[PDB]
């Protein structure tokens, strides 16, 4: 038993519908009001103003 | 803080196999299954041994009409005294006991015989729980996963139970030498040698 | 400087664990049910074995309506002299005392026994409590984790941990062999060879 | 808690095999076959060394129409007590003895012999059932996958069921050296040293 672990390296990949077992680690499952940028990473999204 | 129940057992098991703990067990959607099963499998092993919690002397059995002796679902070990039945020698088996030197089923009169038997969860003491509960853990555990140093570390850990489940036990009965065999009624005074001399 | 508390208990486990300290128990969303399931859970096995803290001496047991003795929940094991009561053999099943030597559940008269409860964590002395912090602490490091460093530096601290607790009872209760059983009361003086020489 | 069944075995071996437990026995889609063999081998080859639990004393056989000793097909081994016959040596040979001194098929009586038997797997008592179903898994696994770890594990399981057998075959069946050769009735008291000195 070998106590290890790994990182995963970037969120900004979005969503995927493919099975788990075939996916880059990186996708995500579900994604909501995100903003993913590759200047910040994930961030919430900008708010909507009115006129 | 009352003693060990099975749901705080089945919740232990399964943290030291190192699974979230579970809510209730019944009904429950996990392996709070296995680990009933496997805390019952343990204690069956642990009890067909013969301990003092555990153990009836001098009790009577009584056989049917066919002249046979039949034994219940639970009765781990029967011992008859040789000094007391010279001409006969019984062993168990399955339910039933069998006259090795007559080769025979039958038998005439009734016997006084020592029965061990197997408890339910419930009329077990707190010791006998505990050493239950780390034993079956460390089974389960290497039946699921198949590690070895979690199988040192718990070793470790049933070893340190395994001794004090043994102190508790040789501190409760009060076990000794001159007595010989229990089966006679105690004449000893166990005269204490230190004190008694000023 | 009060002694230890509750919550102190339940963030020393947490930081021996890694983790940054909690701020409460109640409602906490954190890892505070296990780190008190564990605490009451070593607390328990400690407890069980049986210490000068938690031990009462010629205790009487009343019988109810049926002649039959029922114990507390809290009650972890019960002692009966064998020289006191020549005729009765009883052990502890589950809350109910069992006449072993007749196989009854039934007895003639009250008896005079001791017995050892299960303290709360609120009524125990600083070095138990010290104690049992740090072995809960290894406990819950070694099951959930179970690294290697950590679980040495974990097994040098119970270690020293153990030997002050031992030390201390010990010293606080006295033990000797001289007095013998201690059912008896003490008839000894323990004259010292060491002073009165001149 | 009743004992042990085939059931129970055959899931324990498989269990410590390392594969998800079977349901039934009947019709199985699985490893069922692979394992009722090797339980039954198994405990065939501890069956063979004749034990307490399967042994007849003085049991009396019958020869046939030609003068020739049958055994039946479950029999194991046979004895006959050299003082008794001075002038036969008989050893198994298949199903029919053999005289191995005058080279000879026939007799010229019947004999009184002690013959051990193969029983089956419902009439064997707890621990031979235990020591049995540990013993099977473990030759299952190392015959089967031959892994390292695996095989360590199950080393040291058998060991320690091998230790708790023996134990209790020994107290069962009160093995002495005084006594001599079993096949005489008890002449010994074994008088104590331990007791009476008051």
């Amino acid at each position: 038993m070998p106590l290890i672990s790994s990182s995963i390296p970037n969120l900004i990949n979005g969503v995927s519908q493919q099975p788990a077992a075939l996916r880059l680690a990186s996708q995500a499952e579900e994604v909501i009001n995100c903003m993913p940028s590759p200047v910040e990473g994930l961030k919430k999204r900008p708010p909507m103003q009115h006129i | 803080a009352a003693r060990t129940s099975f749901l705080d057992a089945v919740n232990r098991v399964l943290q030291m196999l190192g699974e979230a703990p579970v809510n209730s067990l019944q009904g429950q959607f996990g392996l709070a299954k296995q680990a009933e099963v496997a805390l019952n499998d343990v204690s069956r092993t642990i009890q067909t041994e013969g301990w003092s919690f555990n153990t009836d002397l001098e009790k009577k059995l009584e056989r049917n009409s066919s002249n046979e002796i039949e034994l219940s679902s639970n009765v781990s070990r029967v011992v008859v005294d040789n000094l007391e039945y010279p001409d006969i020698d019984v062993v168990q088996r399955g339910d039933k006991l069998y006259d090795r030197k007559n080769n025979r089923y039958t038998f005439d009169e009734d016997l006084i015989v020592d029965m061990t038997t197997i408890l339910e969860w419930d009329l077990l003491p707190e010791h006998a729980r505990q050493y239950i509960t780390i034993k079956a853990g460390r089974q389960l555990q290497e039946a699921i996963i198949g590690s070895a140093e979690l199988t040192k570390l718990n070793l470790t850990q049933e070893v340190e139970a395994r001794s004090a489940f043994l102190e508790e036990e040789t501190t409760k009965s009060e076990h000794s030498m001159l007595r010989g065999h229990l089966n006679r009624t105690s004449p000893v005074n166990t005269y204490i040698p230190s004190r008694t001399l000023e």
